[PDB]
């Protein structure tokens, strides 16, 4: 199997910016009529890849000339010479040349901007949920830049890791930060023999963690 | 112009096959070249599954094949996908593609989950704390996916974050937030509404204080 190799996996840029994405093939993708089946997708949000070059350097019907593709033997570059808001997404290589027909892992094209600490919100479980025997404990670390956070759990002054679930929300469309949900789910019982729990937004620390809490 | 559509169960059970139909238009699945089904993994990496092209001879990706066959009806303008011993790690969006001299057109994908779980209703936990105010919403325990979280039936939009199911275990769960002006709450109604289609749920949820 070809394997494909994408240079960067997050790229990070602000509007009008040039931004370049490379795609390293493991092996030669010269196909036995003399073509390259090098081919260019974007993911964006919510919808489907959609092709934007193929045969290394041609654009596909509707895609601006600000994308250009280019490469040879096994170094590819798409070039996107001034970023425009539409253009965010995930970038991904394709290969059609030997089967089986491979892609690599895609870029993240992202929107840069200032560092914003997280919005911290802990909140108790709901009395609904008691009275099935279940307790979610919910926080929300809310509307910060860049990725470099994580959640620590405490309940009782010890760090808890089993019964967490986190989510993770896309670049936001409104400022372009980031969000996140954690979800400590314990039986009604755990709840009711314990009284401090507290949420954390840590950042390679060193640092001071923002700090959720309340007593049961 | 030219369409590419997939249609098919969105819910099959390991073991069991997942078939899946792309009806093309806008020309013929008779004109070249290749006539593909690719799959993206939840949240993750596309696979090429294999292909059947314009002469109706089919190539697959060595690990599918097997499993896969690839098949066509030219009178009706559609080709097929046949995908055998499922398992859970079959759950994905696939899509059907064509490719030729024009370069390719895509389907819009067609999620297919494969679980051995039956259709369980969300239970929506209303979330109240303990300037500006956050409140939130538990879409706990639920299958299969989708279901649809608004606030105040979507008047409310500006500061919310609905965030993505994880799953845990054979049911998904999911939150949502808001945050509104202190002035606003308790003063005003901020409520959750959760749909659930796939059991007919349809659940509004006030946030009260506690």
């Amino acid at each position: 199997d070809v394997l494909l190799t994408q240079i960067p996996l997050s790229l990070p840029v602000s509007l009008g910016d040039q931004a370049s994405i490379s795609c390293r093939s493991s092996q030669s993708i010269v196909h036995s009529n003399g073509n390259t089946y090098l081919e260019w997708y974007l993911q964006k949000p919510g919808q489907s890849p959609k092709l934007l070059i193929y045969k290394v350097s041609t654009r596909f019907s509707g895609v601006p000339d600000r994308f250009s593709g280019s490469g040879s033997g096994t170094d590819f570059t798409l070039k996107i010479s001034r970023v425009e808001a539409e253009d965010l997404g995930v970038y991904y290589c394709f290969q059609g040349s030997h089967v089986p027909l491979t892609f690599g892992a895609g870029t993240q094209l992202e929107l840069k901007r200032a560092d914003a600490a997280p919005t911290v919100s802990i909140f108790p479980p709901s009395s609904e949920q008691l009275t099935s025997g279940g307790a979610s404990v919910v926080c929300f670390l809310n509307n910060f830049y860049p990725k470099d956070i994580n959640v620590k759990w405490k309940i009782d002054g010890s760090e808890r890791q089993n019964g967490v679930l986190n989510s993770w929300t896309d670049q936001d469309s409104k400022d372009s930060t980031y969000s996140m949900s954690s979800t400590l789910t314990l039986t009604k019982d755990e709840y009711e023999r314990h009284n401090s729990y507290t949420c954390e937004a840590t950042h390679k620390t060193s640092t001071s963690p923002i700090v959720k809490s309340f007593n049961r | 112009d030219v369409q590419l559509q997939e249609s098919g169960p969105g819910l099959v059970k390991p073991s069991q096959s997942l078939s899946l139909t792309c009806t093309v238009t806008g020309f013929s699945i008779t004109s070249p070249y290749a006539w593909n089904w690719i799959r993206q993994f939840p949240g993750n990496t596309l696979e090429w599954m294999g292909y059947i092209s314009y002469r109706g001879s089919t190539t697959y990706h060595p690990s599918l094949k097997s499993r896969i066959s690839i098949t066509r009806d030219t009178s009706k303008n559609q080709f097929f996908l046949q995908l055998n011993s499922v398992t859970t790690e079959d759950t994905a969006t696939y899509f059907c593609s064509s490719y030729g001299n024009y370069g390719a057109y895509s389907g819009q994908g067609t999620l297919v989950t494969v679980s051995a779980a039956k259709t369980t209703p969300p239970s929506v936990y209303p979330l109240a704390p303990g300037s500006m105010v956050t409140l939130g919403c538990l879409v706990k325990g639920y299958f299969p996916e989708p279901v649809t979280v608004t606030w105040n039936s979507g008047s409310l939009s500006s500061g919310v974050h609905t965030f993505p199911a994880v799953l845990q275990s054979d049911l998904y769960t999911l939150s949502s937030s808001v945050t509104v002006p202190s002035s606003t709450w308790p003063s005003e109604t901020v409520t959750c509404n959760v749909a659930h289609p796939a059991s007919s749920t349809k659940v509004d949820k006030k946030i009260v204080p506690r």
